[PDB]
């Protein structure tokens, strides 16, 4: 019981940062995700014209 | 879609597994214990008590007090042969 007691030593410690920097990581690519708007909008403008 | 939390509910786990049982059984079988054959009184004395001491603990524990109390019965009736016949 001493070694599964001392798995969990630092553990929490480190997990509240894992949470915020992962939670981070996430949610800061809804910027790329607007950054895809504009990215499209400038393809389909290539895309007709090039047709043209 | 968001960030799971299974790092940290040791807080009410702690009761429900198995050796917490045993690990709340021997904390509480752990403290009132004496440490090293303390507080043993290796000599008391009630006029018969020598006698326990000298012939019934776990030492000696040699059969002569029966043998002892044999010749107690040999001390006993032939006495009172000189009372009877």
């Amino acid at each position: 019981r001493i070694d599964s007691v001392s798995q969990l030593q630092n553990v929490a410690e480190t997990t509240k940062v894992l949470f915020d920097v992962s939670k981070e990581t996430v949610e800061l690519e809804s910027e790329a995700f607007e950054l895809k708007q504009k990215v499209e909008l400038a393809h389909e403008a290539k895309a007709v014209l090039d047709s043209w | 879609v968001s960030t799971l939390i299974p790092p940290k509910v040791v807080s009410s786990k702690n009761i429900g597994s198995a050796p917490n049982a045993k690990r709340i059984a021997n904390v509480v079988h752990f403290y009132k214990s004496l440490p090293q054959g303390p507080a043993p009184a290796i000599k008391a004395n009630t006029r018969l008590a020598r006698y326990k001491a000298k012939y019934f603990d776990g030492d000696n524990a040699s059969g002569k007090p029966l043998w002892h109390f044999a010749l107690g019965i040999i001390a006993f009736g032939y006495s009172m042969e000189y009372y009877f016949h």
